[PDB]
């Protein structure tokens, strides 16, 4: 076995940011350096470990996380950032150990005429704690008046669709983001790298 | 800006289905909603669908007989009113949302559909 790192990165389907897909990598060797040097990746920012030295570390568990967000909001996934996309959808832990990787994906995911499939939350009752997915469609009672399950005044449907048209501005272009979180400890470790 | 024109409004007999198809300009990212004015009642939500989505919230009153479809090609939203009970007569209006604040920003003028017992 060789780690299915490549398969996830180029996978046919990536879910919306409101409801992300988490897959556990297990008992395998992954060549992080190949991904590192490749120019395919627009951002390969790594937290908790420098990418260069990541070559020989042995890691007890690594998690694959998938979501699609626009270019403007790539900065908003990092430990501690405050924003609508970060706060109400995916929040990295303050001590997150891993790398956030994004690449421009207008060629594949985006379609002429606009791809409206992807959806992101906006109005939510309370801020989510680290790594907390919310799939609820319960109308948000923002206003004082009771919502009573029906949309309208003071009843906001949380989901809204990104306007992903190929011609749109550089900032609004689609990007594909994979979050890999690493844990280091003294125990049998699933991913031990090349050695 | 986006402006909508509603068509398909007319009288029908009891139990009839009148297909309400609304032409939309500029559609694709905006969500679209259907609302009605009862004779002496203020509007209450009927249906709305997000673009390229199956996310549908309906009133209990209209639950299980009204469904919506999105072409995404002819920029129209269609509402199939099935087996309308007589006292449902109302004026239905298409509406669109941006970053929702007080309410949906854009209101089309709508059309008149009345059932006859």
């Amino acid at each position: 076995n060789l780690c299915p790192f490549g398969e996830v990165f180029n996978a046919t389907r990536f879910a919306s940011v409101y409801a992300w897909n988490r897959k556990r990598i297990s008992n395998c060797v992954a060549d992080y350096s190949v991904l590192y040097n490749s120019a395919s990746f627009s951002t390969f920012k790594c937290y908790g470990v420098s990418p260069t030295k990541l070559n020989d570390l042995c890691f007890t568990n690594v998690y694959a996380d998938s979501f699609v967000i626009r270019g403007d909001e790539v900065r908003q996934i990092a430990p501690g950032q405050t924003g609508k996309i970060a706060d109400y959808n995916y929040k990295l832990p303050d001590d997150f150990t891993g790398c956030v990787i994004a690449w421009n994906s207008n060629n594949l995911d985006s379609k002429v005429g606009g791809n409206y499939n992807y959806l992101y939350r906006l109005f939510r009752k309370s801020n989510l704690k680290p790594f907390e997915r919310d799939i609820s469609t319960e109308i948000y009672q923002a206003g004082s008046t009771p919502c009573n399950g029906v949309e309208g005044f003071n009843c906001y449907f949380p989901l809204q669709s990104y306007g992903f048209q190929p011609t749109n501005g550089v900032g609004y272009q689609p990007y594909r983001v994979v979050v890999l979180s690493f844990e280091l400890l003294h125990a049998p470790a699933t991913v031990c790298g090349p050695k | 800006q986006v402006q909508l024109v509603e068509s398909g409004g007319g009288l029908v007999q009891a139990g009839g289905s009148l297909r309400l198809s609304c032409a939309v300009s500029g559609l694709g990212a905006h969500r679209v909603g259907w609302f009605r004015r009862a004779p002496g009642k203020e509007r209450e939500f009927v249906a709305a669908i997000g673009a390229n989505g199956g996310n549908t919230n309906y009133l209990d009153s209209v639950k299980g007989r009204f469904t919506i479809s999105r072409d995404n090609a002819k920029n129209t939203i269609y509402l199939q009113m099935n087996s309308l009970k007589p006292q449902d007569t109302a004026v239905y209006y298409c509406a669109a949302r941006d970053i929702e604040t007080a309410e949906y920003t854009y209101w089309g003028q709508g059309t008149q559909v009345t059932v006859s017992s």
